[PDB]
């Protein structure tokens, strides 16, 4: 009947719960098989083979349907986890219907999540245009961040009222099925180019601007023309909501930002 | 992802002319393009690059 | 250029230490990397495609290049499914009455 | 060098005087005078295409 | 034929027939809304002296910093990616003018139009002469809004296959606040006809396009069994739209099924409408609930 087989659990000291449990099923199944009825009847093997063949046939067709199925997609669970995070926030309500707050974010360019909550959570809409033209630089400045302690007392407050929104979106980001850390989410935001764009917007000549600023003046103009696009796209949102208190100081900032060195561009323009 | 998203969203009334530089597995990339769109593509490749350099 | 020079030269200048030639051969003499795919998802794509409704996220997902090694034989896949489902109906029902009652449990 | 100084004269002097004299443009046109050039995305685009114009 | 002549009946106010108490917050112009430290004004309100003053009758709806008042009667306001239906009222040199129940007119640019042919043949100034030939005065289109202008004007485009000039059918105009926002405003109801629920208040009912841009005329007689269905849906749409009901696919299907027992000609009475609206209300109550 078979030579004495080594114990998978005790002889080899494999103290795995799965191993012991699988062993117990094997002993129980052998005991139950010893009391089987179908082995005895006239044509057990033929109908057993028929049942086996039928089971393989069912398995083959269900495998073929699963191959040609939508659940076979790789990142579909990630898409669902990226939709539930878009639904916990009041953007999408139920099964493909978009709210009003979910229609403001569509007509933007970058940082839709962090910018719509800033428009709603009032932290910037009660400031002068020449300052909010400086805070919005922290999104797209793309430089190492070291601020200055000589800045006004409101800026040392103005910087953490957006990092709080970052530490309000990160928790729902992480605990929704996504694999992006909250800390590296706040690490995207840096404030290297925050003071320079301030004196730049107040209307002071660039000659000493480049001298005092500790950065080459080649990325400043690109950061400027990136900022002016989001300021041109926030007007459509302020118009959609119907709140011209911010849409007026933003229009003043937009007209206060357009200089002539920016438009110089190339040699044979005209 | 920019190129893939454009290529999928591009309609079927345009004849694209891809210009790579000796990409190895180019015999199935144009197969995929010719199958996504109901269009027929042709593949050209050369050897013996001129002005030899060491 | 297209013949507009005698020759050309590409000098490698190592200034700190030996350049570990064994990886030099992996780069100079070696076929280029295969054209892989880096399809990924972002909030911008979904937000833009949710407002207007002419496509779906599953359609751009499946019609991408990452699913190419899987969807190259789809038509054959449902054709084989149809043939195999037709082959399902040709099998008579195995006997389940009498002393063959325990047959499915025995098979399991 | 006369050709360089005349092409540069018709290139740079198309804008305001305050922008005409800046440390980046003098520190680049000086090395351009000797026949050198530095090209990267961290310089002004008008100074970016000048180098490839001369090259 | 008897030309029945009934007599007017006084209306019963307060809606006591069912009985409900509202839990909302209702305001009228001049009322002072919450005046806390910092809030943002919506559409329907304005600001005075340290006061948020409502400027239109309705109910306040706030999403987490925003006080606004939603009126119950307005005109259509355009939004990006919104299905609309309109009619040509002016044909200009380089544009048409379309009326879609908005505060202004809507412009259909020649640059955005599926010209006959439906493929890449040409676009030049020769088409400008015949553009005013096919899109004549008083035609029906079905397009999609492109963008919002700087004075509340809307530009709409027809860059698809499902959009373009429409054919035979009937039109029913209602207020542009009874159409429910969805993700599929195109429907193919299993009755014998279709419908487009325009977000601007235009309801278009036409028969199913048999099998399978205005290229086809198809000015041939429509079978008798299709008119009776279109008339049934026309009367049912009037019935549902009138009292309160918000319109979408299931309500119309439910009332259509509820309208079989008695004839299409006899449903114009105040009470037959009531006995159908109440039945649809309770069927929706026993299905959703």
């Amino acid at each position: 009947a078979g030579p004495p087989t080594l114990d998978p659990v005790n002889d080899l000291q494999l103290k795995d719960m799965s191993v012991v449990e699988g062993g117990l099923r094997a002993r129980k199944l052998e005991e139950l098989i010893q009391g089987a009825q179908c082995v005895h009847s006239p044509r057990f093997p033929a109908q057993y083979l028929k049942l086996r063949e039928r089971m393989q046939i069912q398995k083959e067709m269900e495998r073929l349907r699963f191959l040609l199925s939508d659940q076979s997609l790789l990142l579909l669970p990630e898409y669902h986890q990226r939709v539930e995070v878009l639904r916990t926030l009041g953007y999408v309500d139920e099964a493909g219907t978009v709210k009003l707050a979910g229609r403001v974010a569509c007509a933007m360019s970058s940082h839709e999540l962090l910018l719509t909550e800033l428009m709603f959570d009032n932290a910037l809409s009660t400031l002068r245009p020449e300052e909010i033209a400086a805070l919005l630089s922290g999104l797209v400045c793309q430089s190492p961040g070291d601020a200055g302690d000589q800045l006004p007392n409101t800026l040392k407050q103005g910087i953490e009222r957006v990092r709080a929104v970052a530490k309000r979106i990160g928790e729902v980001q992480v605990a929704c099925g996504l694999n992006q850390t909250v800390e590296e989410f706040v690490g995207e935001l840096n404030f290297g180019l925050v003071e320079v764009v301030y004196e730049w917007a107040r209307g002071m000549p660039f000659s000493e601007l480049a001298g005092l600023s500790g950065t080459p003046e080649g990325l400043v103009v690109r950061c400027i023309q990136r900022l002016a696009e989001m300021c041109r796209s926030l007007r459509g949102a302020a118009r959609l909501v119907g709140e011209p208190v911010l849409g007026a100081k933003m229009e003043t900032a937009a007209t206060l930002l357009r200089r002539d060195i920016v438009f110089a561009a190339s040699l044979y323009t005209q | 992802v920019v190129w893939e998203e454009v290529l999928i969203m591009l309609p079927d009334h345009v004849s694209i002319i891809l210009l790579s530089a000796t990409v190895p597995n180019a015999l199935e990339f144009a197969d995929w393009i010719g199958r996504l769109k109901r269009r027929q593509i042709y593949v050209i490749s050369t050897v013996t690059r001129p002005v030899p350099l060491e | 250029r297209r013949g507009l020079d005698p020759t050309g030269t590409v000098i490698l200048l190592c200034k700190g230490r030996v350049p570990e030639m064994a990886d030099l051969h992996r780069m100079m003499m070696g076929k280029p990397s295969q054209l892989q795919s880096q399809f990924r998802l972002t909030y911008t794509m979904i937000l833009n495609l949710l407002r207007v409704d002419a496509l779906r996220v599953e359609d751009m997902m499946k019609r991408s290049f990452s699913e190419f090694p899987s969807r190259k034989d789809s038509k054959a896949h449902e054709q084989a499914l149809a043939e195999l489902t037709k082959r399902l109906g040709a099998l008579e029902e195995p006997d389940m009455t009498g002393q063959l009652v325990d047959l499915p449990e025995y098979y399991s | 060098k006369s050709e360089i100084h005349l092409f540069l004269q018709r290139c740079l002097a198309r804008l305001r005087g305050s922008d005409r004299q800046l440390p980046q443009v003098l520190h680049m046109s000086e090395l351009l005078n000797r026949g050198l050039g530095v090209h990267h995305s961290g310089i002004l685009p008008i100074l970016k295409e000048i180098v490839e114009m001369l090259f | 034929m008897a030309m029945e002549m009934r007599l007017p009946v006084a209306r019963k106010p307060l809606s006591e027939r069912l009985g409900r108490d509202t839990k909302k917050h209702l305001v009228v112009p001049g009322d002072t809304i919450t005046t806390d430290t910092g809030f943002m004004r919506g559409h329907g309100t304005y600001m005075g002296e340290e006061k948020l003053i409502a400027s239109v009758a309705g109910s306040v709806e706030r999403v987490n910093k925003l006080i606004c008042v939603k009126a119950l009667k307005t005109r259509y306001i355009g939004e990006v990616g919104d299905i609309v239906v309109g009619r040509i009222t002016e044909v200009q040199q380089k544009r048409w003018k379309v009326e879609t129940n908005s505060r202004l007119d809507s412009v259909l640019l020649l640059s955005s139009m599926n010209l006959p042919g439906g493929e890449l043949r040409r676009r030049s100034a020769e088409d400008e002469l015949a553009m005013r030939g096919f899109l004549q005065e008083g035609d029906l289109i079905s397009a999609e809004v492109q963008a919002v202008f700087s004075d509340g004007a809307v530009s709409l485009h027809t860059r698809s296959l499902k959009y373009g000039k429409l054919g035979q059918g009937v039109l029913v105009q209602v207020s542009p606040s009874l159409v429910k926002r969805q993700k599929t405003h195109f429907h193919d109801l299993p009755c014998g006809a279709s419908v487009i629920l325009g977000n601007n208040g235009f309801i278009w009912i036409y028969p199913t396009p048999e099998h399978k841009g205005g290229f086809i005329a198809n000015l041939e007689p429509v079978s008798l069994a299709d008119r009776e269905v279109i008339s049934r849906l026309r009367n049912c749409i009037i019935s549902l739209v009138t009292q309160r009901m918000m319109l979408y696919d299931t309500s119309i299907l439910y009332c259509y099924e509820a309208s079989l027992p008695h004839q299409i000609k006899d449903i114009l009475k105040p009470e037959i409408m009531e006995e159908i609206v109440m039945e649809t209300r309770q069927r929706l109550l026993e299905q959703e609930g």
